[PDB]
């Protein structure tokens, strides 16, 4: 969708134009392979929305 | 606004249609075809009459 | 979603 920010201490992806904060997902981010190549990465957990509802 | 200049290139990549991970899995060698393409316009520019 | 549903 956008942007990913940090207010401090937590991550959020947002739109570019108007913050607008959201919990990162599965859903509104792509993998695309090993945390090797890219130039400034960072570790933060994503939340996969069907795991805790399939293993419920 | 400011913006780290890596990431204004990979949306102008999303611009262009290219899945922006293709910058910054590629982020070295993008560099380096720039740094090259701007060195030959001196080289252009300083023998070129026309 | 398929092999997940083994779960
Ligand atoms: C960053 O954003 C998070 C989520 O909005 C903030 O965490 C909340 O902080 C308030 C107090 O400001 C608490 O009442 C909530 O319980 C917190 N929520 C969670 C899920 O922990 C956080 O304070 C923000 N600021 C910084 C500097 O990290
Ligand atoms: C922004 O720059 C900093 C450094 O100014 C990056 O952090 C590391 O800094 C040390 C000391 O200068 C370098 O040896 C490391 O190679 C840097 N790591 C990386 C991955 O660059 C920081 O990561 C940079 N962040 C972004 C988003 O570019
Ligand atoms: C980000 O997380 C990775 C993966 O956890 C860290 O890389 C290595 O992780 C393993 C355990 O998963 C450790 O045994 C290694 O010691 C870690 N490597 C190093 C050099 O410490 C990575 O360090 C983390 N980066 C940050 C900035 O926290
Ligand atoms: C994509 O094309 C670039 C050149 O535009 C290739 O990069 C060069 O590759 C050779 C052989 O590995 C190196 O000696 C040069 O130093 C590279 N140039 C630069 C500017 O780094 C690249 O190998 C090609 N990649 C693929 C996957 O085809």
């Amino acid at each position: 969708e956008g942007v990913f920010v940090s207010n401090g201490t937590h991550w959020f992806v947002t739109q570019r134009n108007f913050y607008e904060p959201q919990i990162i997902t599965t859903h509104n981010t792509f993998v695309s392979g090993n945390c090797d190549v890219v130039i400034g990465i960072v570790n933060n957990t994503v939340y996969d929305p069907l795991q805790p509802e399939l293993d419920s | 606004l400011q913006i780290p200049f890596a990431m204004q290139m990979a949306y102008r990549f999303n611009g262009i249609g290219v899945t922006q991970n293709v910058l910054y899995e590629n982020q070295k060698l993008i560099a380096n075809q720039f740094n090259s393409a701007i060195g030959k316009i001196q080289d252009s520019l300083s023998s070129t009459a026309s």
